[PDB]
RNA sequence: GGCAUUGCCGCGAAGCUACCAUCCGCUGGAUUAUGGCUGAACGCCUCUAAGUCAGAAUCCAUGCUAGAACGCGGUGAUGCUCCACACAAAGAUGGAUACGAAUAAGGCGUCCUUGUGGCGUCGCUGAACCAUAGCAGGCUAGCAACGGUGCACUUGGCGGAAAGGCCUUGGGUGCUUGCUGGCGAAUUGCAAUGUCAGCGUGGGGAUAAAUCAUUUGUAUACGACUUAGAUGUACAACGGGGUAUUGUAAGCGCUGAGAUUAAGCCUUUGUUGUCUGAUUUG
């Protein structure tokens, strides 16, 4: 959508920074993400590496 | 059988219609969105092609095809259709101002008797200072989303011989509708082929009403629908050596020695197509391209002809050309 | 040649057939379980209560088949003229009087920068608003004012969703109740509305057709449908010819020669021949 900042985030290697204003927005595009990652049909912890929100919070900090 | 077709009675018209559209551009070239054929024969093909993982790549390959006469047509009047929320509308047919013999031929149904007084008040008003079209068709230009332009063959230019000439309409694909129909008023008193219509590996459909047989509901003789057919060969009426492939290199009219069965010659383009194409023999047909993009590996192929068949059909097919037949002949009875 | 119920072996165009030949056979939505986003209810949460993002061999669109025989649009032709004779030269009586959007809100005027602004105010009925006097609305005198209004000429523009409607410009023509005049009305006798919504006939003349009929074949049981029929590549036939079926013909090797060949093959520099009847409609 517009409203998302997305980057690939640097310091830290396999993670992602996505942010912006709307909880909705922002969480909702997080939550598309994370389930156009769908693993059926197998071993469900088979793999374990997926893909996650480590994160959830402000961006300040320290208000 | 399928439910699909119903009821169950004939098809009411000889000719078929179009029941369909490519949808349009705006950002495109004026273009003309589909085309009527007439069947003309069957026929064979050898040739071989490009298929990458398939079992026949680059292999020679053999098959049944169908042939088409296609003569050059010529346009006369445009409509602009409005939108309404019942359906389109027309506004006002228009025309060349002149018209050929055979579209006279369409308005009556007793030509001989009657007095060919047709158009006398219509094409000749239209000679003068002008205005004729200029309220009605800049009325096009304000309203009418879309825009058809009327269309007609010449069939004194067809070996099969009824002087008269069909009627049918054909959209146009361009945009900002001015040069929608200013194209076409252009256009008028003209015709246009083939060659900025299709070309080959183009995916397009022909269908039309199919070979009335009888009564024992009533078999046949409804205009059916096979689309997906792959123009081999874009003829050209002029073209010498119809038949001339990447490989032949020989000299042959792809209307046979002794002729076509129940056909002269061939004096306008033609398309050759794989499959069937619809109907008893003689045919006209319909030509609806693609109505979406269908891009894939499957029709961005390309095709590379072998050898034309040329022999001719009635009986068992045998020689190709008479200069080659009479090579093998030799001297027949009181020949030579 | 004929019978041998289409004479059998063999050949067979064509017609008609065969998963016994070949082609071809839709692309997007809305969805349920499911997984959730957001967030109460519930000071924890929670896919849910409001709102929500994906998603089915489904439903609907997309594409296909027909096309209302009392569904509709476009345009092509002329319906016109004469005489005789018939209507007229499912419910009216002031006016169908136009933003749009919310209704836990909006108009209108106004302020200023232009606002999701300030100020005022309105609504709580159309019971409103305009229009309205004159014999069913006469005939006549002026006072003011340059109005309002009719009608016909008329400019200009807009309206194609069924536009056929609206505004508008310019003169004349009439009206006037904005104001004050003068003559008329009965007897319809005390109610029984008591008024004020060019047109087909039938027979001529002519225009353009359409039909039957005729021919053809893409059609076909009848129907029904597709061509041609006005002096031309019109048509029809012979032959010139071209393919191809056919397997060597009466008869003195001659001879893959013969016979047939569109009647559901073809091109026809030539030949011969045809070219307009009846019926109705507008």
């Amino acid at each position: 959508r517009d409203g998302v900042t997305i980057e690939f985030s640097t310091n830290v290697k396999d993670e992602i920074v996505l942010s912006g204003n709307s909880v909705e927005d922002v969480s909702q595009n997080a939550a598309d993400l994370q389930q156009i990652c769908r693993v059926r049909n197998k071993d469900i912890r088979k793999f374990l590496d997926g893909i996650y929100v480590s994160h959830k919070g402000f961006i300040t900090e320290d208000l | 059988g399928h439910l699909g077709f119903l009821p169950r009675k004939r098809a009411a018209s000889i000719r078929a219609r179009v029941k369909a559209f490519p949808k349009d551009d705006r950002s495109k070239p004026v273009a003309l969105t589909s085309f009527l054929g007439y069947k003309a024969g069957m026929t064979t093909i050898v040739r071989d092609l490009d298929r990458p993982g398939s079992k026949f790549h680059k292999r020679e390959v053999v098959e049944a095809v169908t042939v088409v006469d296609t003569p050059p047509v010529v346009v006369v009047g445009v409509v602009g259709y409005v939108e309404t929320p019942r359906g389109l509308r027309s506004l006002t047919t228009v025309w060349a101002e002149h018209l050929s013999d055979e579209v006279k031929r369409r308005f009556y149904k007793n030509w001989y008797k009657s007095k060919k007084k047709a158009f006398t008040k219509y094409s000749a008003k239209y000679a003068q200072d002008g205005a004729g079209i200029e309220r009605e068709l800049a009325r096009i230009k304000k309203y009418a989303s879309v825009v058809r332009v009327l269309v007609h063959t010449q069939i004194r230019k067809t070996p099969l011989a009824q002087k008269k000439a069909h009627l049918a309409e054909i959209q146009l694909n361009g945009g900002s509708i001015s040069e929608k129909v200013d194209w076409a008023r252009e256009h008028f008193e003209k015709t246009v082929a083939v060659d900025s219509v299709f070309e080959q590996n183009e995916m397009i459909d022909a269908i039309a009403v199919t070979k009335g047989h009888g009564f024992e509901g009533q078999r046949g003789y409804h205009s059916r629908t096979s689309i997906n057919h792959k123009i081999y060969r874009v003829g050209k009426g002029d073209d010498e050596a119809n038949g001339a492939t990447s490989f032949d290199r020989t000299k042959k009219t792809i209307t046979p020695m002794g002729g076509f069965v129940h056909y002269g010659e061939i004096k306008n383009d033609f398309i050759m197509v794989k499959g069937c194409i619809p109907g008893n023999r003689k045919r006209i047909v319909t030509l609806r391209k693609s109505l979406y993009t269908n891009t894939s590996r499957k029709a961005l192929e390309e095709v590379s002809l072998k050898w034309i068949d040329t022999a001719s059909k009635f009986g068992k097919g045998r020689f190709q050309t008479p200069a080659e037949k009479h090579a093998f002949m030799g001297t027949l009875k009181k020949d030579l």
